[PDB]
RNA sequence: UUGGCACCUCGAUGUCGGCUCAUCGCAUCCUGGGGCUGUAGUCGGUCCCAAGGGUUGGGCUGUUCGCCCAUUAAAGCGGUACGCGAGCUGGGUUCAGAACGUCGUGAGACAGUUCGGUCCCUAUCCGUCGUGGGCGUAGGAAAUUUGAGAGGAGCUGUCCUUAACCGGGAUGGACAUACCUCUGGUGUACCAGUUGUCGUGCCAACGGCAUAGCUGGGUAGCUAUGUGUGGACGGGAUAAGUGCUGAAAGCAUCUAAGCAUGAAGCCCCCCUCAAGAUGAGAUUUCCCAACUUCGGUUAUAAGAUCCCUCAAAGAUGAUGAGGUUAAUAGGUUCGAGGUGGAAGCAUGGUGACAUGUGGAGCUGACGAAUACUAAUCGAUCGAAGACUUAAU
RNA sequence: CCUAAGGUAGCGAAAUUCCUUGUCGGGUAAGUUCCGACCCGCACGAAAGGCGUAACGAUUUGGGCACUGUCUCAACGAGAGACUCGGUGAAAUCAUAGUACCUGUGAAGAUGCAGGUUACCCGCGACAGGACGGAAAGACCCCGUGGAGCUUUACUGUAGCC
RNA sequence: AGAUAUAGGUGCCCGUACCGCAAACCGACACAGGUAGUCAAGAUGAGAAUUCUAAGGUGAGCGAGCGAACUCUCGUUAAGGAACUCGGCAAAAUGACCCCGUAACUUCGGGAGAAGGGGUGCUCUUUAGGGUUAACGCCCAGAAGAGCCGCAGUGAAUAGGCCCAAGCGACUGUUUAUCAAAAACACAGGUCUCUGCUAAACCGUAAGGUGAUGUAUAGGGGCUGACGCCUGCCCGGUG
RNA sequence: CAAUGGUAGGAGAGCGUUCUAAGGGCGUUGAAGCAUGAUCGUAAGGACAUGUGGAGCGCUUAGAAGUGAGAAUGCCGGUGUGAGUAGCGAAAGACGGGUGAGAAUCCCGUCCACCGAUUGACUAAGGUUUCCAGAGGAAGGCUCGUCCGCUCUGGGUUAGUCGGGUCCUAAGCUGAGGCCGACAGGCGUAGGCGAUGGAUAACAGGUUGAUAUUCCUGUACCACCUAUAUCGA
RNA sequence: ACCCUUGGUCAGGUUGAAGUUCAGGUAACACUGAAUGGAGGACCGAACCGACUUACGUUGAAAAGUGAGCGGAUGAACUGA
RNA sequence: CCGAUAGUGAACCAGUACCGUGAGGGAAAGGUGAAAAGCACCCCGGAAGGGGAGUGAAAUAGAACCUGAAACCGUGUGCUU
RNA sequence: UUAAGUUAUUAAGGGCGCACGGUGGAUGCCUUGGCACUAGAAGCCGAUGAAGGACGUUACUAACGACGAUAUGCUUUGGGGA
């Protein structure tokens, strides 16, 4: 497990934000150290969604954050509803995977190595 | 704790023998005849 | 050691004791070997050879010394700026305050005590501990190696037997080294109990913050106080010694020629490093054409590298496991070990709570399967073997 | 015999006692410190007070209980710097430097001198034995017919006062 | 002494921005320091303490990695438990409210929170009252019983370690801004002395002042230092 | 033929630098200065050729001096070394969208964090335009910057009642005449100055990018003035 | 540093002086009980003011600081103009 | 007599920046060309900067603008390691 | 083809010479500014409000000079002539 330059309390809160951002935007640019680490956090959550029951929706709420998604024509949705409803039906025959990292150059103000994370 | 003699120009240019940088990987792109880093995306009609 | 001299240093060469880390001498404290004894045995006394290793914890005092207590085979003595303050400490000693005895008309002082009291520096060069790159080793590579030379290790209690020596056994102390199966420590992305308070609209379930809020356990890894191993048996040449044959010297004599014997020491034996050992060694494998203006040159080969996924390796780099003709990491699936009975539901109870469903549910590093995601496409380097002589 | 008079009480090896770690008792396995006693007070002593004293003290000294990584003897974990990469970027110091070692030599303790020994060329992370390493024209010690504050029955004056 | 109740209007100058526990002020800096006063909610509490939040404000003017030594700041540790050290330095341990208990010595006030022990969570029964109100209500407190859970109930945070004996100074207080906080200085009390008022004493050339709008139970100076029991001899020398 | 090592010192002969006199010369067909060269004299030193440079400058004899530098922990300038080294000043951010030549760092959003007897709201002092709106990115900002307390050019502070003066006095400071003193001046009476104190008539709501008990709306109060016995030390 | 004039600040809790009243007791006092009362360079502890210990800092964030503990806190207190 | 480190501290918006509570202390900083004839227009760039074209005897005479030494910092190379 | 021997290629970097550049402000030439004097002439200003200052005035106005609400000047007498 990487430590990412934070303290274990800040490192935990920073991945609960990274994970809820993949669930909402489907695609984010991070650094390549936070991408390798947060793929494990969002993939262990996809299996809670596609597992289905109530006790696994109780364990997804220990990680996701309370954010509302604005759908088309004002039909709001919670980030935990979008994960157990819609991200759990397209990934119902894939056995591992779910996510894709793509490298880019070094960014400008420090040469940190930019990366994109998708859902596959 | 402090230098006893100054450093000559000869001894200064030898220490700097290894203070240099190398070029990047930088292969050519198949989609556009171009240059990109190996294993990264192309910064010109970004393909991979 | 106390001094004699005043040659080095006043535009600064930092005291005493202790701590850390040592290193050398031998005029030997123990252990090894011997001669003499006023040596019966057990213990000794003395002198010779011997520096391989070893050579303790406390009380009192700033102490060094010294005196004690309890041990040990032993509690050696000295040099190294009375070793070591750009390694540490600052208790004594000679900074400013204050006081006692004493001396002085006094300011003050010590022929003496007492309580308090500021130790700076980012390593340039040589040195020395690690770890890389370049060139060389007459073609370019990949492995395996010899060992010139170097560095380690070397300690010795008690008991049983022989029954005091010489002989045989069994077990310890202190030091080294490798390792995590065992007993333990830690274990901040592991499980559980619990308090205050603010939240997810409420109940129930949960999240933030309070040293990781606090408390009870704990996987891998790293670890000692834990678990194993080691200094074994021996050879060569000698020391002080003990001799044999033997004359110089018609006898004697270990010595001059000869010949033996003889130590924890010397050179090996054991353990690591070692062809930059420029004297650059050796084995068995791999690759081996086109073009010239005949001078030589290109790219390519075998081999590597860049870049990327990594850990058993790691400051970096290097070393190792792999890159689709793929199990290298992640995810997924099943496990080992850890926690110790989830949620929901139903029953019992007035209630806090209990029981069942059910060794439940969760679970970071550990063992196996599986190409679902990423190790894509590419690029750089890298040989055609000089002339002398002698044999074929 | 001397003097103006010769130290009373109370305390005493002491914030005072040099000899001295005095002696004896107590406390510890072992007590130069500590407490109780002794009087031989180098050199206590009565308003520069003597002797005693409840309470109070970031006061000094000695001993107990508890408690501990202070220690035997160290091990693991978290974070900041160190370390690699991108940005920005000093200072002290400095005669010129291609800046080994040993035994000598020498202004009598050598990177640089002699005779030997050892060492391919250039980095990076570390440690502090030397460069009599840096910093401050030694504060110790002596010397200037140097300075300054203070003292008095040194000298010479003087404000004041009678 | 003295002297002779509505209706319309008029009202000047200076300050006024912004920072103001702060990057606008004093510290050479957009500097971990200093800077009077007013206001100040909820849960918990004796509280303006503690921990978490409101109104409101802020995210710190270099970052990304990796998770060596060594330095720093923090947490844990088998068995032992001051053997460490000049010295328990540092760390650990104590810590709240309630109840029971508490020694010598004393200046009778103290010593004293002496010491040394026990309790503390939640549920349900029944039980005595005390603020305000016609009652219900609404607040504030107690006692006894029967149970339930955990390793642990001030379940977190904040809140004295105790005792024995000796020296010094009675005590609260003051001091070497920047190496000394003390046994040194103050002190309440004690004593000696000088001073009869335009006082002595002190400042100043003087005039004017302090002393003092005081008057010997007052004022200045020297020594001593609470309180208790006391303070011996010497007037030759110096004043 | 003979002499010629030399510190402290003594003695002699000279070289070069600025300015003056007299004489005679050279210079836009290129003086001085600067740079380079394999030249000359016993030395200090003197020429010549080229390049650059753009207006002055040598020679001879004599005269006069601010007349020659490697050292003073010298003075001033400006450039190294140490060195791509130390540091970058207490504390949490993440992602999305947007703007731009350029974004970890600017603006908007969501979530998360931190203070809350204060990192909140006022207000003295002090500072003096830092305030507001448009625009900018040289330097300043310990990085970046499209941003700013920085630069540019336009703005912003409204009072009979708030605080101060046209009211009072304290400590202190001044003081006609006066008293004292070499000078200068010191002191002091009446009388004045002097808040940190006493006195003193306005409230609520709305409004700007920037001011409000000041502007606007509503409702007030105080002093004076004119129309329609009392005053009093 | 001392002083002069005129202002301001000190959360919360604990102790329980002298005086009084009662009741008892005495020829009368004196006395000893109980309430009441609210003294003090008193006690504990924030704000505030100080500076005993240690670590860190020592080309400091700072030409006297910071972290953790420590002392006073109704007075001979602290602090403004 | 000096000729920009000289000569007044000051040749220049000098008793000025700046420093200090104050008295007071006290700098650095001259030169386009005869004439502004001070580079219209094109090209790269957001701009700065530059390459051409033109003005001029001359533009390294382009506004820090006469000459332009040394220390110092570079790029290319003949011989060398 | 084997043995024995001898010598050369390299340059990561460095050294010396030479060319060409940058920084910098010495040197030369130059002068507005000062330094030392000589001859002549002055040797006081102020309540009729001084020396020295503050604030202002221009068509646009930071700043120096000039000068004052008659303000970047007003009148008169005399030079001078685009
Ligand atoms: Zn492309």
């Amino acid at each position: 497990y990487r430590k990412l330059g934070r303290t274990s309390d800040q490192r935990k809160a920073m991945l609960r934000d990274l994970a809820t951002s993949l669930i909402i935007s489907e695609r984010i640019e991070t650094t390549e150290a936070r991408a390798k680490e947060v793929r494990s956090v969002v993939e262990k959550l996809i299996t809670l969604g596609k597992k289905g029951d109530l006790a696994s929706r109780r364990n997804a709420a220990k990680t996701l954050r309370n954010v509302e998604i604005l759908n088309e024509d004002e039909t709001t949705q919670t980030a935990l509803q979008k994960l157990f409803g819609e991200i759990a039906e397209r990934y119902t025959e894939r056995q591992g995977g779910y996510t894709r990292i793509l490298k880019q150059g070094p960014r400008r103000g420090d040469g940190a190595e930019s990366v994109i994370i998708e859902l596959v | 704790a402090v230098p006893k003699r100054r450093t000559s120009k000869t001894r200064k240019n030898k220490r700097r023998t290894h203070f240099k940088i190398s070029v990047p990987g930088m292969t050519e792109c198949p989609n556009c005849g171009e240059y990109k880093l190996s294993h990264r995306v192309c910064k010109n009609c970004g393909s991979y």
